[PDB]
RNA sequence: GUUGGUUCUAUUUCUAGGACCUGAUUAAUAGGGACGGUCGGGGGCAUCAGUAUUCAAUUGUCAGAGGUGAAAUUCUUGGAUUUAUUGAAGACUAACUACUGCGAAAGCAUUUGCCAAGGACGUUUUCAUUAAUCAAGAACGUAGGGAUCGGGUGGUGUUUUUUUA
């Protein structure tokens, strides 16, 4: 289970850093619309669910 | 004393990104004023939300003019109204705790500032003379 | 230092204060924001001074600050 | 730029003319006003805290103890001074405290809450000379540079974090 959760953390931090970099790199729309984003937010799913919860 | 002011632009055929008409602006203005909004607040609300630059340059006439022109005008000017109700609030506070001589000094200054534009408004006669502090 | 008191460089005109230029102007700017509930456009000021609410999907769009009003975290804007 | 009545219409559609039922430059790096996020030992009221000081109580141990330039004087075997545990009282906000902040000036430092006020900044908000200065009176007792405080804008690294605001 050492190597198991070693591999689990080693893929989790990879996809996590990938998700956060994809969030706050640059989001222009199909047209010109730069997306407002937080200083230290992490997921498009996160900002999607919080814009759902502020319905 | 320093400067803190807006600088309205050199343009006067404003603003060429304005898709909206010039009648819905007057409609929104009379909507907000019969909602009970003072000239400053109706100006700032349709500046931000239904984005105008200023209504004096989108419509051909200032908002006090169009409020009088749609029969919705104030009975005292906005500045005298706000300064009067500030005077009655500081008087109510000093009436509550009468030891506040700083509020006494500020009330003297507020009443003098009332009298300034009060006698100005009597000399121009927007609200009629015999008028002294409601 | 020593400046041409007529029409100066634009690098200095965008540097000095908006009153102190030779012809004064604004520095706020209007911008189209997409409210993320129902995707439709509304204009908004920059120094917006009040909480605009896009009446179609009436969530919130920007809360005001002392200067430029920050936008609400899912919004998307076009400067214009 | 809010009622009633008249006549003209062809395949009830749908129609044309009367009366009668609130004014006009610009928006100063002149001004006052609104609004936003603030900011301050600015003010008033209420509240909280601190350990000193004074006093009281409970002890414990024994010839001295405040005070003085010495002395003198003061109190001390009815145990003082000192020690420990509490309690009361009102006063005050040390170190933090600066060539920093606020107030028209004098002045202004504990916490929290409330009451209002004020500054500056921001602003493509509004009004349009509303300003300036003191009799009289009123309330209170030369340019440049480096920093730093308050606000704003932009940059892009670290502290920061992440679907609760
Ligand atoms: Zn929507």
């Amino acid at each position: 289970l050492k190597e198991d959760i070693h591999t689990h953390m080693a893929i989790f931090e990879q996809r996590e850093a990938q998700a956060q970099e994809d969030v706050q790199s640059s989001i222009v729309d199909e047209d010109g619309f730069t997306l407002v984003v937080g200083k230290n937010t992490k997921s498009l799913n996160s900002i999607r669910k919080k814009i759902l919860n502020k319905n | 004393k320093g400067i803190s002011s807006s600088a309205i632009p050199y343009s006067r055929n404003a603003p060429a990104w304005f898709k909206l008409s010039s009648e819905s602006v007057i409609e929104q203005i009379v909507k907000y004023a019969r909602k009970g909004l003072t000239p400053s607040q109706i100006g700032v609300l349709l500046r931000d939300a239904h984005g105008v630059t200023q209504a004096r340059v989108i419509t051909g006439n200032k908002i006090m003019r169009i409020l009088k022109s749609n029969g919705l005008a104030p009975e005292i000017p906005e500045d005298l109204y706000y300064l009067i109700k500030k005077a009655v609030s500081v008087r109510k506070h000093l009436e509550r705790n009468r030891k506040d001589k700083d509020a006494k000094f500020r009330l003297i200054l507020i009443e003098s500032r009332i009298h300034r534009l009060a006698r100005y408004y009597r000399t121009v006669a927007v609200l009629p003379p015999n008028w002294k502090y409601e | 230092l020593v400046q041409d008191l007529l029409h100066p460089t634009a690098a200095s005109e965008a540097r000095k204060h908006k009153l102190k230029t030779l012809v004064q102007g604004p520095r706020s700017y209007f911008l189209d924001v997409k409210c993320p509930g129902c995707l439709n456009i509304t204009t908004v000021f920059s120094h917006a001074q009040t909480a605009v609410t896009c009446e179609s999907c009436s969530t919130i769009l920007c809360t005001p600050t002392g200067g430029k009003a920050k936008l609400s975290e899912g919004t998307s804007f076009r400067r214009k």
